[PDB]
């Protein structure tokens, strides 16, 4: 018999990307190639599926710095981070190759999705 | 707030 | 010219109350009176004025324990953590004034419009 | 997915 704020998921979210503009809380720095991006490692979490995968493993969840595959394009992933914080995906046909293969590499299963459907209509 |  | 996810803020709150039953990541404890409450820093912080001055405090936001104050009922409490991590309240006729006394303490402004709502109501 |  609970009542629901339909806006507290999207307040939630929007509060987490400010803690993150200000590097606030921030506890994971994600190396792409020569480029770093710090983060909230449950925010990671709960946007994929690798990072799911690295921060459960008793191990991983204690290191301060992730180094992604040398093949990741740091744009593609400065794509998807900002997804996770904000929901917008700023897909673009220059990008969208890039932003496909990183969402496949971090198993962001409705990224993936869009993605192939945007490629299939061009 | 909505009933859910 | 982003293109949005509906259902991402909502999803990525369900992770992190996964996250919180499953007692990953969590980094701080909520003592109220007798009672313990596990959860996570940044999705307080999210939620409540109170915890967002508390957790951005250079002293503070290293405590990995936090007590509240003594007239705070843990009942009330427990209602206001699974609203954060759910957007669902559980507001009844027996627990309303405990839920109301304990958003206003945590500064969780949209919780208490609807509490002096349903009061005003009654 | 949507335009916002
Ligand atoms: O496309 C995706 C997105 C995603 C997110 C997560 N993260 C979680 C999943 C569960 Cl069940 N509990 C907690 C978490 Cl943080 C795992 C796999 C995938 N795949
Ligand atoms: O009723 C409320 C809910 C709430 C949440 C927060 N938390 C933040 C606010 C800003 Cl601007 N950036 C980041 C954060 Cl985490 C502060 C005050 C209040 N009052
Ligand atoms: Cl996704
Ligand atoms: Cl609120």
């Amino acid at each position: 018999s609970c009542i629901q704020f339909t806006r507290h998921a999207s307040d939630v979210l929007l509060n987490l990307n400010r803690l993150r503009s200000r590097d606030i809380l921030t506890d994971v720095v994600i190396v792409v190639s020569r480029e770093q991006f710090r983060a909230h490692k449950t925010v990671l979490m709960a946007c994929s599926g690798l990072f799911y995968s690295i921060f459960t493993d008793q191990l991983k969840c204690n290191l301060s710095v992730i180094n992604l595959d040398p093949e990741i394009n740091p744009e593609g992933f400065c794509i998807l981070l900002d997804f996770m914080y904000t929901s917008r995906l700023n897909l673009r046909e220059g990008n969208i190759m890039a932003v496909m293969a990183t969402a496949m590499y971090l198993q962001m299963e409705h990224v993936v999705d869009t993605c192939r459907k945007f490629i299939k209509a061009s | 707030w909505v009933i859910p």
